[PDB]
């Protein structure tokens, strides 16, 4: 027998506020 | 001869009152103050 085990989610940020303002500020 | 002393006149102020450029004109903070990088930093 084998167990199956769930990992919770661990992420980090991807955006600043919903944006990425580097690329935002570039273009403006 | 009241033209030539005006002449000479000219002639002085043009090479004393000249101003800089492109050049060792080079500005202190305060002049060479980025807003958009501020405002990115403080975001």
């Amino acid at each position: 027998s084998i167990v199956r085990n769930y990992k919770p989610l661990i992420n980090r940020l991807k955006h600043y506020n919903g944006y990425d303002i580097n690329y935002i500020s570039k273009i403006g | 001869a009241q033209q030539q002393l005006n002449k000479q006149r000219q002639d002085f102020e043009r090479v004393r009152l000249r101003p800089e450029q492109l050049s060792n004109i080079i500005h202190d903070e305060s002049d060479t103050i980025s807003f958009r990088s501020n405002l990115l930093k403080n975001f």
